[PDB]
């Protein structure tokens, strides 16, 4: 499945995982979605038209 | 020392006794903070993250 809860599967936006296993365990690979570039943009909550 | 030691023992086993009473209370007890500790945690990163 995909995870919509903060820090359970890793940092970032889930999107998937992988087990592998290991001696008397599981080792899980999350992959995340992290976002990276950003800019600065003015806002407003509502545009008047008409 | 022959007499004193038999009393001696008496006292050591019972004094080892209530010490090891007093860390399995703390072991179980400990188990019972980390539940509540991890629960915290994942409080944090879903209720407030
Ligand atoms: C956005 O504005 C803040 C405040 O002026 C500034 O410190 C920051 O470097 C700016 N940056 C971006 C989008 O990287």
């Amino acid at each position: 499945g995909q995870s919509k809860r903060v820090d359970f599967c890793g940092k970032g936006y889930h999107l998937m995982s992988f087990p592998q296993s290991a001696p008397h365990g599981v080792v899980f690979l999350h992959v995340t979605y992290v976002p990276a570039q950003e800019k600065n943009f003015t806002t407003a909550p509502a545009i008047c038209h008409d | 020392p022959p007499e004193a030691e038999v009393q001696i023992d008496r006292l050591i086993t019972g004094r080892l006794q209530s010490l090891q009473t007093y860390v399995t209370q703390q072991l179980i007890r400990a188990a019972e903070i980390r539940a509540s500790a991890n629960l915290a945690a994942t409080k944090m990163s879903e209720c407030v993250l």
